[PDB]
DNA sequence: ATCAATATCCACCTGCAGATTCTACCAAAAGTGTATTTGGAAACTGCTCCATCAAAAGGCATGTTCAGCGGAATTCCGCTGAACATGCCTTTTGATGGAGCAGTTTCCAAATACACTTTTGGTAGAATCTGCAGGTGGATATTGAT
DNA sequence: ATCAATATCCACCTGCAGATTCTACCAAAAGTGTATTTGGAAACTGCTCCATCAAAAGGCATGTTCAGCGGAATTCCGCTGAACATGCCTTTTGATGGAGCAGTTTCCAAATACACTTTTGGTAGAATCTGCAGGTGGATATTGAT
């Protein structure tokens, strides 16, 4: 029934899991998304192990260097909170419409 | 001492409304339009052309480079378009 | 079907504490699967493309992430 | 020789004056706050006009060349 | 028997001061 | 040698070995005095020169004094002819310049210091009145009156505060003295020392041009004379080196005579006429 | 091989792994220091004023044995000056000077020449004495040596005595073909050993002017302070 | 007769073959594919034109100038993207405030 | 006299320059200043006159390009000015090497 | 030859920001806008002036700053 | 040493025909001159081998004789020589550069 | 099952480096695809330009321009220097 | 701030891929000795371009200003995350299971280079109309203070 | 709600370059046939490698409180958008003006294609051994209770 400041083991996490290199997800239901979303352009489509790990750690680089980029714009705007239009016009700025 | 092509686009546009005129920054820039999106499907071959794996090349590589590099609606009308010629010309025989 | 919860705040609880914010607007799930879906659909889409054309329909990655060296962060690594 | 090269000569004195202007005038007013309660004492007398004539003697060098530049700039 | 150009000469220095260097 | 110089308390035999009889080849016994500091062979013109005192304060312009001396900034375009043939001590001695033309607007800082006897010419490092290529500092030299005090070092101490209000480079060139190293990195030595006992945090080398005024490829040049430079741990780190625990002690506690920044009045100028 | 750059970090503490004889009646003296620094803009060579002097070799026929019985009192103070003068008092007429001490023009011809000549303008004091009405005192600065409160005007030493200063100036400029005591450098070459005026300058003549006239009132708040002692 | 007329459409082809001639490193290729390659530009080259002239029914700049041309092509959104990469000799930009 | 408000006269002058499309820069300082910075790493390199017709675009092209994204960012960060840490987030938004 | 610095050119700014639809500046982030223009530019007409003297020519042409500013990429109208 | 040369002329460290029919197999013009087709040496030699000296220190820090991935897109945009290409390079598992916002660190 | 294998030569030189090194095998293939990449796209660059010039041969100078450009300056000169010396020893078809 | 509970550093050590490195074949080329072709180099060389040269208009530009409104700094309501103990779900690492993808064959559709022959799409060109930017003039939005 | 000086919209009117559609002239890629191709069209075979279950344990939802941190506005201020009399290299405006083009011309180095050719890197793939990603405890770094 003792635990310290709330806040630390984030800390902890980040040194971890930014020093990490080891993946995080279930391969299944992320390759069940794309199956269910290419089966309908034509169906019986397979695909290899190489792909769904470099693309989900592609996107999530993509995606976390937009969680710090938004960072250092709700501290840009003195806040910590982020929103969806803020990554949505850095993204935007990276290159997609 | 050069070749044009606007020409080309000017009875294009005689099948379109033959009516607009034409001012030559617009005569140059869509020349230059034209030219860079010319070698913009140049460049987009160039990529097929590493990767067919192939020595001699095939005619559904044209047929899927068209398809591949271009939106949804304005290239499949394009490449039924496209077919559609060349199937006519083999049809003028 | 609808297995868009995969990735959530587990997820992005891990694979954003990297990113160093604290307090997302926790209802960023959507729109950044939406992203994430956008450029998977997209690279597969073509990928499957040229190689079914190939005659092949599992696809390397090779082919899949010149696609996406089209926007340019290839993978590498694997041949 | 022509107009333009006779302010070549005619900036930089005429920019230094200024500084002689900033460093001369203040040791005139120094040197007698002192004098007025007597109305060294007999003997000083020889420097007070020399230090005097430099803010005397100043000036008419530099017009043997420069007040002539002025016929031949308008002849 | 000596102080004649030595008081009728001092209001030209605030005649002087809002003449040229004042503008 | 030849001609041997006696120039105020103490002599020298001459270093480049006949500049002083260039047409002069036939005297032997050479006075030199010191406010122009006139290059007199001949014997009864000099002690003329005693009655001809009219200088307690020589021709140098000025822009600083401290407690003990006063530093000269030369502009030897309105004085002619003199302000050329102070480098003439140097070309019997320190022959690293040029006399191929007879230069117009080339420049100095020399130096003095405040004696009783008067003002003391105690020599000068050379300069240019340009913007080319660092143009600060090229020759060092301490003359053969006097070396061996820290004055003997200090004549580089003076181009960089000079860059501050001036908020440009300010870097040595090719010429070099070789003795001149015992002060050109021995006085950039401590400067690396000096934002490394604070700042502990990110420091750009062109921040210490926003501190020191150092260029590029003369910033990095000190850098390996300390060979300061690991890595592998995770940056290029200065390695804080037990070694230098001494002249960061001994620094403030052996301090030694530098400068201010504020006593000192200047501007920068205008370059106009060729 | 590379070298380090910018942005960078440091780590600091954690785990790694026979004097000259003659100087001393040379320079005593002492100079006047202000509080604070100096503006000087007087020139050297003025501050020589002439760069010539002579030595012993002919002045030993005449500071110890012309003085003995001359009528007018001769030192040596008002003679290396005279002498030290018309060498610039006649350069602007020979320059073609150079080829032969042969060549040199003597005083029957410098009659109209020298007498009213004027070295380097010599004399522009004396009518700026006038409006300066220094006529009692005599034209003394520091810059000036002091060798003018007791020297003499230029007349008297030629108008009682000027039939011998050009005399032994003569015979020794042959030895060295006409060059000075002093020879000047190697300046035959810098060798090795052995629209503007119509819009803003026109007050060039009215803001040096506009002292000009408290110029002559410079001088007459301390002009005024003079005539108290005696 | 003519490789438009045979083709039946606008364009000719081998020049632009020759031009794929000085891509090559297959160092052949068949003369038939290259008609629906010459494709490529004419149905392109639709895609963006008289989009204008929509805004030709009530202004009369019946000239075409080029920042005539970039008005609503620019708004023809699907391609454009890959014109933020197209650069031209004074362009321009438009409105978007918030 | 009669003055105009802050803004909405702000807000014309938007709709001229937005009018506008014309050239900005002049000829001569910027053609001296990259001239000058080309004759440093070789002795005077020449520019076609006409292609300072197209340094002219393309400073043009790289001022368009700036100020369309500082435009974006200043909308961003809810703020009337732009300023330092909205063009470095821009810069490594937007790739500078 | 004149090798003096004039680079700190111009609040511009004045336009440069309507062209775009965003209001007032205040800036100070001239000098190094216009360093960050200068700096791609001497990236990219390097890359010019290498073309060029592959070329072995004097100048870069209105198509030597083409190829610069395809490789670069963004692609040039107008000029070919 | 000897007469017969494997192209023993360049010490050499690389396959040379492979890069002639790699040459032919890109082959947009028809020529690159031949003894200056010797210079690809040059073209493959440098930043991995940079990277083989920058990867040392690390490598035995963590007690490690042979060689693992993970480190080295990290130094990449570390490395300020190579950063400005490096972009491109992504990895199977091969990294970030990872950095705490100071801040983040509140200090509380 | 029908390849090249690229590791090796880093390896004697990584080993003749740092004096017993090995390898991941990951981060070979990682490279040799990063550098054909990168060499084939200033080929193709070049060969443009060898196009556009109007003249037709590639030479080991403009390319070398390149990676004295795109590529980054100090080990540019590293590449021109190693180029250079690799080919002032490549004039042997001597004695000595 | 002085303990005591977690958490990093670190020591010493436990069953591995598995690197790797090696023989061993073994295809399998890349270096060896000629052929035939040019494109490179470069060189000559009028010229049209670019960098100056000078000067009355000259629209901005310069310092300078005047009194407005986000920025900064700073405020309490109100709380969406955030700290982790209890409840629950899909998992990983282990077993089979099949139609499609690597690699390989016979026939073919198309293509290189060539050989003929030519239109036509290309260039400098200047007539006519004209399109368009640009200048003129009345009627209609648009705001700052009262 | 209202006064009233600035700014803009639309038919009308004038210079100003010029577009365009072809005459004069060309020229050279193009249209079709013929031989000899050759990779691929397209089908066959091999044998898969992306797909199917089974046992446990290991992470996620949901919590209850809280809470550290803002969400939206307070006062100030400052610094500045809209003004401004009055400078600025700049801009036309041709002219000088001269010098690396580029377009032709012209040898040769040689790259490249030809057939041989002594050895050396692709793979089959195991010995073996061997550090090597991590389990298990000592010293100590971080950090809350009051």
């Amino acid at each position: 029934p003792h635990r310290y400041k709330p806040g630390t083991v984030a800390l902890r996490e980040i040194r971890r899991f930014q020093k990490s290199t080891e993946l995080l997800i279930r391969k299944l239901p992320f390759q069940r998304l794309v199956r269910e979303i290419a089966q309908d352009f034509k169906t019986d489509l397979r695909f290899q192990s190489s792909a769904i790990g470099a693309l989900q750690e592609s996107v999530e680089a993509y995606l976390v260097s937009l969680f710090e980029d938004t960072n250092l714009a709700a501290i840009h705007a003195k806040r910590v909170t982020i929103q969806k239009k803020d990554i949505k016009l850095a993204r935007r700025l990276r290159g997609e419409r | 001492r050069k070749e044009t092509y606007s020409s080309y686009i000017y009875k294009v546009l005689k099948q379109t409304h033959p009516d607009t005129g034409i001012s030559q920054k617009s005569m140059s820039i869509l020349n230059s339009f034209v030219n860079d999106i010319f070698e913009r499907i140049a460049t987009e071959a160039s990529k097929l052309a590493a990767y067919n794996k192939k020595s001699t090349i095939s005619a559904r590589e044209i047929q899927t480079a068209v398809r591949l590099i271009l939106p949804g609606e304005l290239a499949k009308h394009a490449v039924s378009e496209g077919t559609r010629a060349v199937t006519k010309y083999s049809s003028s025989t | 079907r609808d297995n868009i919860q995969g990735i959530t705040k587990p997820a992005i609880r891990r694979l954003a504490r990297r990113g160093g914010v604290k307090r997302i607007s926790g209802l960023i799930y959507e729109e950044v699967r939406a992203v994430l879906k956008s450029f998977l659909e997209s690279v597969i889409r073509d990928s499957v493309t040229y190689t079914e054309h190939a005659k092949r329909k599992t696809v390397t990655s090779l082919d899949v992430v010149y696609a996406l060296k089209r926007q340019g962060r290839t993978l590498y690594g694997f041949g | 020789m022509d107009p333009s090269l006779v302010l070549e000569q005619t900036i930089q004195d005429v920019s230094n004056l200024p500084s002689e202007f900033r460093y001369l005038l203040e040791e005139i007013g120094s040197n007698d706050l002192k004098l007025i309660e007597e109305k060294k004492c007999q003997s000083l007398q020889r420097e007070k006009c020399v230090l005097a004539n430099t803010a005397l003697f100043l000036i008419a060098r530099h017009l043997n060349k420069l007040e002539k530049n002025i016929a031949l700039l308008e002849e | 028997e000596q102080e004649d150009t030595f008081d009728n000469l001092q209001q030209e220095i605030y005649d002087k001061e809002t003449e040229y260097f004042s503008h | 040698n030849l001609n041997r110089i006696i120039m105020g308390k103490y002599e020298i035999e001459p270093w480049y070995f006949s500049p002083y009889p260039i047409e002069l080849t036939d005297e032997d016994f050479i006075y030199i005095d010191d406010f122009t500091l006139q290059y007199f062979g001949s014997k009864k013109q000099y002690e003329r020169y005693r009655k001809k005192c009219t200088l307690r304060h020589p021709p140098g312009n000025e822009i600083y004094r401290d407690d003990y001396v006063s530093f000269f900034e030369i502009d030897g375009r309105k004085q002619r002819t003199w302000c050329r043939n102070l480098c003439l001590l140097s070309k019997l001695f320190l022959d690293h310049k040029t006399l191929y033309y007879d230069v117009d607007p080339f420049l100095f800082y020399c130096m003095t210091r405040r004696d009783e006897l008067g003002h003391h010419l105690v020599g000068y490092f050379s300069k240019e009145k340009e913007s080319a290529d660092g143009y600060n500092v090229a020759c060092i030299l301490t003359l053969p009156q006097y070396q061996r005090m820290g004055y003997g070092k200090l004549l580089i101490e003076f181009s960089y505060e000079l860059s501050k209000k001036e908020n440009k480079v300010g870097s040595p060139e090719k010429p070099l003295s070789d003795l001149g190293l015992l002060s050109y990195r021995a006085y950039w030595s401590d400067t690396l020392i000096t934002l490394l006992v604070e700042h502990q945090k990110e420091i750009t080398i062109d921040e210490i041009s926003s501190m020191t005024s150092m260029t590029t490829t003369d910033i990095l040049h000190t850098a390996k004379t300390l060979n300061i430079l690991r890595y592998y741990k995770g940056q290029h780190i200065i390695f804080l080196n037990e070694d230098i625990l001494d002249r960061y002690n001994r620094l403030k506690a052996k301090k030694r005579r530098t400068i201010d920044p504020n006593r000192l009045i200047w501007k920068p100028p205008v370059f106009t006429a060729s | 091989r590379k070298i380090s750059v910018k942005q960078h970090l440091k780590i600091y503490l954690p785990n790694d792994l026979m004097t000259w004889n003659e100087y001393d009646k040379f320079y005593t003296g002492s100079f006047q220091e202000t509080t604070s620094y100096i503006k000087f803009s007087a020139t050297v060579e003025d501050c020589c004023g002439t760069n010539y002097n002579m030595d012993e070799r002919d002045e030993t026929f005449l500071n110890e044995q012309v003085n003995k019985g001359s009528s007018d009192i001769l030192t040596e103070d008002e003679f290396e000056i005279l002498c030290s003068s018309f060498e610039h008092a006649i350069h602007e007429r020979q320059p073609f000077l150079s080829m032969d001490p042969e060549s040199i023009l003597s005083f029957e011809e410098l009659k109209p020449t020298l007498i009213k000549s004027d070295m380097a303008d010599f004399n522009l004091r004396n009518q700026l004495n006038h409006e300066i009405n220094s006529h009692k005192t005599h034209f003394i600065t520091q810059f000036d040596p002091v060798s003018q409160m007791n020297t003499r005007p230029l007349i008297q030493l030629i108008e009682k005595f000027g039939s011998k200063i050009y005399d032994y100036w003569r015979e020794r400029k042959i030895e060295v073909n006409g060059y000075e005591i002093f020879p000047q450098l190697k300046f035959e070459r810098p060798g090795e050993k052995e629209i503007l005026n119509s819009q803003r300058l026109r007050a060039l003549h009215q803001e040096l002017k506009n002292a000009k006239d408290l110029a002559l009132l410079v001088a007459k708040r301390e002009n005024v302070s003079l005539n108290w002692i005696n | 007769q003519s490789s438009s007329a045979r083709a039946g459409l606008q364009f000719p082809v081998g020049r632009i073959k020759r031009y794929l001639k000085r891509h090559a490193t297959g160092r052949t290729r068949v003369g038939s594919k290259a008609a629906i390659y010459l494709t490529a530009v004419l149905e392109y080259l639709t895609a963006e034109v008289l989009e204008l002239a929509g805004n030709a029914a009530k202004d009369l700049k019946v000239k075409r100038i080029t920042p005539r041309h970039l008005q609503l092509a620019i708004r023809g959104d699907d391609e454009l993207d890959s014109l933020i990469r197209a650069t031209i000799a004074s362009g321009g930009v438009l409105p978007h405030i918030n």
